[PDB]
């Protein structure tokens, strides 16, 4: 199912009679960044979502750093 | 000795199971009506505009 593009997901859900391909231009949305070919669901294979922490730890060690005596 | 229906037209309807083959019939009406089925994932069902799904 997840196959389905999210433009047209909504009408085959019943929610709008107007179909995403035939929108009028004022009220599509307009991206300033590329959209790519639709991308299903990824579990069970090797692609799949992996979370991280997008935080540096809050403490940073000091650096070794030697002076001589004078 | 205050029953309506009298001894003979009692028996009939408890031997002869009038109401579980009424019971029959009316279950057999549902047998020529459409199903309500929809055909998950080839059809959805209804949606609202205030549907809350994934953040
Ligand atoms: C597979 C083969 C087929 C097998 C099934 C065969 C089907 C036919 C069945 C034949 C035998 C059934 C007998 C039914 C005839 C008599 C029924 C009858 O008259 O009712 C009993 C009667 C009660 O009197 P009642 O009607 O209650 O009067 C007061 C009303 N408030 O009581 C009486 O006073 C009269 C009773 C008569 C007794 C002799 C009979
Ligand atoms: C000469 C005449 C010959 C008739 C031959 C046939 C007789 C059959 C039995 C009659 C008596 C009877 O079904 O009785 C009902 C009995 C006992 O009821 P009770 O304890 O007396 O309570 C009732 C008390 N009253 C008198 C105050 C009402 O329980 C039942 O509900 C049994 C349910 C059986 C369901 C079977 C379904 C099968 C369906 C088949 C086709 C699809």
């Amino acid at each position: 199912m997840s196959e389905v593009e999210p433009g047209w997901h909504y009408w085959l859900a019943y929610g709008t009679d107007v179909p995403p391909n035939q929108l009028k231009p004022e009220e599509k949305s307009v991206r300033a960044y590329p959209v790519k070919k639709h991308v299903p669901n990824l579990t069970y294979t090797d692609g799949a979502y992996v979370p991280y922490n997008t935080a540096r730890p809050k403490c940073a060690t000091w650096d070794p750093k030697v002076t001589e005596r004078p | 000795e205050e029953s309506s229906e009298s001894a003979l037209s009692k028996a009939t309807k408890w031997y002869l199971l009038s109401e579980i083959f009424r019971g029959l019939y009316i279950t057999l009406e549902m047998y020529f009506r459409a199903p309500y089925t929809i055909y998950y994932p080839f059809e959805k069902g209804p949606v609202s505009p205030r549907f809350r799904g994934e953040h």
